[PDB]
């Protein structure tokens, strides 16, 4: 959209401002169920060829039915917390007596409903496969006959396409050992999935936002195996809820800045440490620091709220002006100078220090930019690829404009050695 | 001691839709599977209904499909019939049946008759 | 109503042996292995006598035989009794998902 | 394969954080920032400053307000917990616990001697 | 002496009943189930050599692909522990499958084996 | 014992031609393209003189000619030659994983 960014030289830090935050500050529960007879003795006789394939596939099914039986740089600052809190809750709530009765019960003949349980929760119940009707219709008629003699071909191979899934759901409910992320297709069907969004009770805004991408909220939902008695399986997908929606938010990057003293081991220097995202929610600042949790799709950002820090709101003035009486604006000193670059969304930013070659090229006139000494800009529409020592980074090639502010090398305000060379946690 | 207890009946006019119920004592109730046979003055038995654990699955006869149905509430130890547009041919005696050994939905594991009960007599008359 | 053929009555001799059978088709009674003889004196509540062709349940005595052959159940008796005056049903399961019952044969002796 | 071989006396350590048997490691700093974690059978919430802080559950809502200090919540009293603008659901399964009283530790030290500048530190 | 275990019986099947039918002149199978079955007994092995093929040797957690659950319990009690071993470590299938490793060894000789690293519990 | 039939003898003059064969099953000598022909000498090993239906291996004269026909393999000569006087044998796999010879034929020369 409109992807801008204003690189501040005072220190060195690229603000990617203009996105869109939808948070992630709820979580949702929905019961998915799947339908199935207990079979007793094959009471089959005749090996032949095609009898072999239906006692394998039952054989398999059963042990699968019965395998599934006998499974029932801020990063420090973060809480921690149980993700898997509802399923587990609803799943306790479950192997109360006489409740999944009424699961079975309320959904006789329809695929969705909404339903009751014993604390009163309200939650979705949807029924995702009819094996019992296949099961008790279609193939034991066929099979029990007397001298079993299975005249039709196409019985084994639908069959197949009605077993494999309540074998391979059971399958990754055997390697992840009770709960998967991200919910995988098997447990949850894409057009299973859009059924279940327009369901929730929430506003309109939310059902397209969370309608729409359905990648991202299947990588970001959880699953939790629950009661498995009355012949029904049944198990909890948490997909997860979208409270704020559409406020304007954005990403900070920061990369070393050092002095170019000839003598060396003798360039103090510090860093900025806020990498990642600020977020506008409510009349504060939501941060996370962490890169890896947060997920960017096409201007939107998707970030767990679970793992970040309730900032206070006047946080842009630290961001704009490094010294005000109004934010400590967190830093840490370190006197190793080490070239290195950091590639931020419409850019790249150096910061090579020393006897080290920089260079800036693209693939169609070749060396554009030689950097000199201390951390600079590359815009991303100049150049292709940067490279610092020995080592090549590519630039990002998403449009947008960026503009470079002029500031000075803030270090230098500070004497030439006073500074601590300790600290990973401190402030100015 | 295994026996089943009967109620209602009677004589009933055309329509008039008549809820049935039936009864079990001293056995588990909500393991077994139950279902519901009818015999008519000068004829054989004829097939009426099947309902397994809970109401988890119910199977119909072909003749009676759609004009009745049955359930149960295990709560109370009871099975109830409700069947409507009551025709003349209906004059007949009602019989509950016990059957099934586990829990299990397919009607050829529930065709055993283990026990049977007393019956309801029911008429229509103008 | 769709049922199954049975003889209208048979008559025997105490200590003598009967032949009861009941015709259905390839997908009832002829097949699946469910064939199962009941028991009915009047105003009294039938009994199963008979179940899975030939399996036999508790209390029974052995005297009664049951058997299947081709699209015809068969049950057989030896040493006639006087109170074996009664009714005979034979109830099998049917491919469409139903347990369908016989027609009734009277059985009597002199 | 990744563990210590802690010695045997580190309850006492658990039980008297003063005690002259153990070192009963430490790391403090000058930052003041709302978090929360969850336990096994409940909520700790250590919201400071100008910052919201509330427990609630899905029958009557908000049940308590924590004012300032670290606090304690028992899992069966509420079902979620709030500090700032972020919400976290507490566990939910059955236990007992017991939340006895002690002092604020902090305040027997000096208000302003401490170092801010180390991770690996002990008492 | 830890052990070893034939998984499968792909000998058997390949130089008994797929092989002799191919090999005729002009063949032209008339049995559709020939193809069917093959694939029940070929998947295995291409399932196995995809992971193979991903992990870039070795695989944790080990998939039920490289042992199925009633294999795994098979396998349990065989090993030389006591008991409660084999009673504990048998009832938590899924947790000792997460926890175990899988590693490709020789393939010579037609023989293709792996080991797989299943954890013992000594306390 | 099961075997492959065989003509009990044959006669032949110097520089002429024979046709002799042996007959089998399908799952035999029949199809799969495994014929072998195998002379005998008395006192001496058998020694190759065909496989695989036609071909035919090192250091051996093109004078043989094999084939198959239905259910039956045959060999042909060309310049029958005093040495031929020996015992000739048909080889083919059967399909129940075994190898089966055949009953052996007398070849002389007058």
């Amino acid at each position: 959209q409109n992807i801008t960014e204003e690189f501040y030289q005072s220190t060195c830090s690229a603000v990617s401002k203009g996105y869109l935050s939808a948070l992630r500050t709820g979580w949702y529960t929905s019961v998915i169920t799947i339908e199935l007879s207990n079979i007793k003795e094959n009471k089959c006789n005749g090996t032949d060829a095609k009898v072999k394939l239906i006692k394998q596939e039952l054989d398999k099914y059963k042990n699968a039915v019965t395998e599934l039986q006998l499974l029932m740089f801020l990063g420090f600052l973060l809480g921690v917390g149980s993700a898997i809190a509802s399923g587990v809750a609803v799943c306790k709530v479950l192997h109360l007596e006489g409740e999944v009765n009424k699961i079975k019960s309320a959904l006789l003949s329809t695929n969705k409903a909404v339903v009751s349980l014993s604390n009163g929760v309200s939650v979705l119940t949807f029924k995702v496969l009819d094996l019992k009707n296949y099961i008790d219709k279609q193939l034991l008629p066929i099979l029990n006959k007397q001298s079993c003699s299975i005249s039709n071909i196409e019985t084994v191979i639908e069959f197949q396409q009605k077993n494999n899934r309540l074998l391979e759901i059971t399958r990754e409910f055997s390697v992840n050992a009770g709960v998967t992320t991200p919910v995988s297709t098997y447990m949850l069907t894409n057009s299973e999935l859009l059924s279940l969004i327009n369901d929730m009770p929430i506003t309109n805004d939310q059902k397209k936002l969370m309608s729409n991408n359905v990648q991202i909220v299947r990588q970001q939902s959880y699953s939790i195996m629950c009661i498995i008695k009355e012949e029904v399986l049944a198990y909890v997908v948490q997909l997860p809820l979208y409270g704020v929606i559409d406020t304007p938010c954005w990403k900070l990057h920061t990369s070393p800045l050092c002095t170019t003293n000839t003598k060396e081991g003798s360039n103090i220097c510090l860093t900025r440490t806020d990498r990642g995202w600020y977020c506008d929610n409510a009349g504060s600042v939501s941060f996370f620091p962490q890169a890896e949790t947060c997920k960017v799709q096409s201007n939107r950002v998707f970030c767990d709220t679970m793992n970040s820090l309730t900032l206070p709101s006047e946080v842009n003035l630290c961001n704009v002006d490094i010294f005000n009486p109004k934010y400590d604006c967190k830093i840490m000193t370190s006197k190793t100078d080490v070239s290195s670059s950091v590639i931020t969304s419409l850019g790249a930013i150096v910061s090579c220090y020393g006897k080290t070659k920089c260079t800036a090229s693209n693939k169609n006139r070749g060396i554009i930019k030689t950097f000199s000494n201390g951390c600079d800009y590359v815009s991303n529409k100049g150049v292709d690829t940067v490279s610092v020592g020995n080592t090549l980074y590519y630039v990002n090639k998403q449009e947008g404009k960026s503009l470079y502010v002029k500031g000075e090398p803030i270090i230098n305000f500070y004497d030439p050695l006073v500074f601590p060379s300790d600290e990973f946690d401190a402030s100015i | 001691q295994v026996q089943l207890v009967e109620s209602g009946g009677g004589v009933v006019q055309p329509g008039t839709s008549l809820t049935l119920s039936c009864a079990a004592s001293g056995f588990t109730f909500r393991t077994y599977a139950f279902h519901w046979v009818r015999q008519a003055p000068g004829k054989g038995l004829e097939w009426l209904a099947l309902v397994t654990y809970d109401g988890t699955t119910q199977y119909y006869a072909d003749s009676v499909k759609g004009r009745l149905t049955i359930y149960r509430d295990n709560s109370k130890n009871t099975l109830f019939l409700h069947l409507n547009s009551l025709r003349r041919d209906d004059t007949a005696i009602y019989f509950c049946a016990r059957g099934g050994e586990g829990s299990f939905s397919w009607l050829g594991y529930l065709q055993y008759m283990d026990v049977w009960g007393q019956g309801t007599t029911v008429t229509v008359s103008s | 109503q769709s049922a199954l053929t049975q003889p209208a009555s048979v008559s025997g001799s105490p200590g003598q042996s009967i032949t009861l059978s009941c015709t259905g088709t390839s997908s009832d009674i002829g097949d699946y292995d469910y064939v199962s003889w009941y028991q009915k004196y009047p105003d009294t509540a039938p009994k199963l006598v008979i179940y899975d062709v030939s399996e036999r349940p508790s209390g029974v005595s052995t005297r009664f035989s049951g058997s299947k052959s081709g699209n015809t159940a068969s049950l057989t008796i030896s040493g006639l009794q006087p109170e074996d005056e009664a009714d005979y049903y034979c109830n099998s399961y049917s491919s469409t998902n139903t347990l369908k019952f016989g027609g009734g044969t009277k059985l009597t002796v002199l």
